[PDB]
């Protein structure tokens, strides 16, 4: 069930229809903003199609990181339950290195992560120690507990 | 635009008939003639005996049922709400369609009453749909309001103009 659950939202995630969707909209933000700071009710009609752009993008990037952290609880809640699924340890270790930055990742990463066992992390050990580094950050908090 | 696009569109449905399920259905698509007479004039061929899908539709709703919204109405209802959040856009959307109900397998039953030639007509209107689909999806083609799609009522296919 969980992995199920994990494949469906990354998939969700890495969608050609919602990445152009989703550039769509930042292009349009980006055009609108240039726009008004162009002549700066013509202002009031553009500041508001402008409101209305945020208020869609959003929309938008909060269904996206619902679908992030779904996917990466999934994917270690999966891992922490049978054999079966064992590349999600793989899948999962690049869906988070690359979301080192936002914070949502890790808090979930946090809360589900003592709960995997690290023989399933055994082996990618040459690209969790090439990522070390000492910043006082909660990713580095994580990575580095991991590691050892 | 349109003329280009009118020879792009009739060149793709004579690429159709290369093969056997299209052939034996004969998926294709109705042709005009665009002629641009100078960057400002053109002729454009009026479609013999068709009507418009909007001049057919917006009469027959009120004909058939008198006791819903008028076309007028939805569309006023639909465009005061367009300046608001997603949320409000769909629930007013849901409230005009909830008192509007089709109307268009009247334009069968009342333009061809004998059996035979209803069912004929009927599956050219939904073959010429179907092609006219898949191939506008293919290309991108866009403005597919009622005011570009007529209605034969000889043959019962469809016709797209302004394909630019
Ligand atoms: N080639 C055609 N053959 C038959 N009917 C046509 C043809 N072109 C347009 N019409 C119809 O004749 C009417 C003339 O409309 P037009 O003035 O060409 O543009 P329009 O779509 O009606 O108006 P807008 O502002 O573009 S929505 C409309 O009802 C069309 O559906
Ligand atoms: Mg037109």
């Amino acid at each position: 069930v969980f992995h199920q659950f994990a494949v469906f939202c990354d998939e969700q995630l890495q969608n050609p229809d919602s990445l152009e969707d989703l550039a769509r909209l930042q292009n349009l933000k980006k055009g609108k903003d240039e726009e008004v700071a162009q002549l700066k009710s013509h202002l009031a009609k553009a500041k508001q199609w402008q409101e209305l752009d945020q208020q869609e993008l959003r929309r938008v990037e909060q269904t996206r990181s619902e679908f992030l952290k779904l996917c990466i609880e999934n994917y270690l809640l999966s891992l922490a339950a049978s054999d079966e699924h064992d590349n999600d340890a793989l899948r999962f270790m690049a869906l988070w290195l690359e979301k080192s930055e936002e914070e949502v990742a890790n808090e979930v990463v946090k809360k589900w992560i003592n709960k995997v066992p690290t023989r399933k992390f055994a082996l990618l050990m040459n690209q969790l120690s090439s990522r070390l580094q000492d910043h006082n950050t909660l990713f580095q908090k994580l990575l580095i507990d991991l590691v050892y | 635009q349109d003329a280009i696009m009118e020879q792009v569109f009739a060149a793709v449905s004579e690429l159709l008939k290369l093969h056997r399920e299209t052939r034996q259905r004969n998926l294709g698509i109705r042709t005009y003639k665009v002629l641009p007479l100078t960057s400002s004039s053109g002729l454009i061929e009026f479609v013999s005996n068709t009507i418009p899908l909007h001049e057919y539709l917006m009469p027959a709703h009120e004909r058939y049922y008198p006791k819903d919204l008028k076309g007028s109405q939805c569309r006023k209802e639909i465009a005061n709400a367009q300046t608001k959040n997603t949320e409000t856009r769909i629930a007013v959307y849901r409230r005009v369609t909830e008192r509007f109900h089709p109307v268009m397998r009247y334009f069968f039953m009342e333009y061809f009453p004998d059996p035979d030639e209803w069912f004929q007509k009927r599956t050219n209107y939904t073959r010429t749909t179907a092609a006219i689909s898949m191939l506008g999806h293919v290309l991108g083609l866009g403005d597919r309001h009622g005011h570009n799609i007529l209605l034969d009522h000889k043959t019962g296919e469809v016709v797209h103009i302004d394909l630019g």
